[PDB]
């Protein structure tokens, strides 16, 4: 009786074959409101993806539990994001956290380009400032803080709070590791401002640090008078000199030990 | 129930009229209906392409996708789309309704009859290249295999997506050229890692190139490199103008000093056995 048509055979499509179960990969490097399609899923699914990327929103975006995920957040934290520019996400697990994805494990990403934002800053003037310095990292934090100059208002201030926040340290004491990096990097800077800043930083130091770290820069008179005779500056002889810490010399001093031969 | 008859369109070969008699005369009927939209390898409207097709309430999803093109497909989404209504006995069947075929009209039928299901019209809507699974992310980032790939894994790395793979990697092959391409993008992790890498091996030409990279802007994550290395191999001849070897100094050349020694002084141009400071001083001398 009735005139039967079976429907033409379904063919599916990519985003039919998808299954989230794989596509950690695909999701960690997800941006904010970027959709990350995931393929159908089941309802008895939907809490272990809302578990394992709990910075998303899960979307339901089509039939057949056609479904994506919607990044909202970046909820890494400065600890494990600040003292690294190794990675842009860790996995998280039984209060461990693990470089390489796990199952069970719940997904944590760090803010993009994070450091140039300054968002850092707080963290890392802490951890660097003390026995939780790591070299390495400490520099390279220093470094790319100068770079920050041509980028954003946000990541200028930053720059600029930093600096001023570094100059009253290191007044203090510029003998500690931070500020003696923070010195190499006003005279890799190079200009007028960053030279009368490292004298006048390096003018307030301390009583002993003078003794120990800039005989250089401060002679014995004995050793000044000799200088006068010699139309080579002191520097290039000057023992004192030969020996000293580039990062402590003063800007004259600095560029006098570049004239010999 | 009786005189079923499929009755041709005036137009629209896929539009047809079914045509029935009832038990009841006054649900006597004249339906127009279409199906199978030709496969399609191309748009219905912009950004969309709507298959005349309901997809009833439990039908497979891959029933709308059979008539698109399978390479024209990767690219589109099956989102929802809005209620339709099927003559389950031809499920997929696209009921239109015009004048007396009305929505009461077919309420009432599926009240009296199982002849009638209802669903959503196939929507799809553009997008770009899915991508689920971690090789289909390698193939992609490393330019081994581009083809299928949206734009967010494939614009040179601009965008920071590929970095997580690349990371991995370029660890391996640091030589490889995208992990150089990369590289050039001087975004931290790329930097980063390759002063992991040159701390390492600074005598591979990778590092060269890495130092004449990440200079001037960059340089500490060469400086840190240079350190760690030179640290690690004291034996090592290209390590004395950065660390020498008098046991109370190793900083004696460094900066304003390295013009001291004619070996510092520019012998071979190798940038990278030499500090930026140090360096500088050696092209300002």
């Amino acid at each position: 009786e009735l005139p039967k048509r079976d429907p033409p055979p379904g063919v599916p499509t990519d985003e039919m074959l998808l299954n989230v179960d794989k596509m950690h990969d695909v999701i960690a490097p997800a941006k904010l409101l970027e959709y990350v399609h995931i393929g159908p899923l089941a309802k008895d699914k939907e809490d272990k993806v809302k578990k394992r990327y709990p910075e998303f929103r899960l979307v339901n975006t089509g039939p057949g539990g056609l479904s994506a995920l919607l990044r909202q957040s970046y909820n890494g934290t400065a600890p494990n994001c600040c003292r690294t520019f190794n990675r842009t996400h860790y996995w998280k697990k039984d209060g461990k956290i693990s470089d390489k994805y796990e199952e069970g494990a719940v997904l944590e990403s760090c803010w993009p380009d994070v450091h140039d934002t300054g968002k850092c800053d707080v963290d890392l003037f802490d951890w660097c400032q003390g026995d939780t310095f790591d070299r390495n990292i400490c520099h390279q934090w220093i470094g790319s803080a100068f770079n920050r100059s041509n980028r954003t208002v946000e990541g200028q201030q930053s720059l600029i709070n930093l600096y001023n926040k570094m100059q009253t340290l290191c007044s203090k004491d510029a003998s500690v590791p931070i500020c003696e990096s923070f010195l190499h990097h006003l005279r890799a800077h190079n200009t007028e401002d960053s030279k009368e800043m490292i004298d006048y930083i390096l003018r307030q130091q301390s009583a002993d640090f003078k003794q120990k770290y800039m005989r250089c820069s401060y002679p014995t008179r004995d050793k000044l008078e000799e200088s006068l005779k010699y139309a080579e500056p002191r520097e290039c002889w000057d023992p004192e000199c030969s020996n000293a810490n580039v990062n402590f010399l003063l800007t004259r001093n600095y560029n006098n030990l570049g004239l010999c031969n | 129930l009786n005189r079923i008859k499929i009755a041709p369109g005036i137009a629209d070969i896929r539009d047809k009229y079914m045509e029935l008699g009832f038990n009841y005369p006054e649900y006597n009927r004249a339906v127009k209906f279409a199906e199978e939209s030709y496969t399609y390898y191309y748009e219905t409207s912009p950004g969309e392409i709507k298959p005349k097709f309901c997809l009833i309430d439990g039908m497979s999803i891959d029933h709308c996708s059979s008539f698109i093109v399978p390479e024209f497909a990767k690219q589109y989404v099956l989102i929802h789309g809005e209620p339709c209504s099927s003559f389950k006995f031809r499920p997929g069947s696209l009921i239109y309704y015009q004048n007396e075929v009305t929505p009461e009209y077919i309420k009432d039928l599926k009240h009296a009859t199982d002849y009638i299901a209802s669903g959503q019209r196939c929507h799809f809507i553009k997008k770009d290249y899915l991508l689920g699974d971690s090789d289909s992310v390698a193939k992609c980032c490393s330019k081994t295999n581009t083809k299928h790939c949206p734009k967010i894994f494939n614009n040179n790395y601009k965008t920071e997506h590929c970095d997580d793979f690349m990371t991995g990697f370029c660890r391996n092959d640091p030589g490889n050229p995208n992990c150089l391409e990369w590289l050039r993008a001087k975004r931290k992790p790329a930097m980063s890692t390759y002063s992991d890498i040159c701390s390492k091996h600074m005598d591979a030409r990778y590092c060269s190139e890495f130092i004449r990279i990440i200079r001037p802007d960059y340089f500490t994550f060469g400086d840190t490199a240079l350190y760690v290395f030179c640290n690690d191999h004291k034996g090592n001849r290209n390590c004395w103008c950065a660390n020498y070897p008098k046991s109370n100094s190793g900083d004696k050349y460094l900066g304003p000093r390295v013009c001291w020694l004619h070996e510092c002084t520019d012998e071979s141009r190798d940038r990278k056995w030499l500090y930026y400071n140090q360096d500088v001083q050696r092209t300002r001398c």
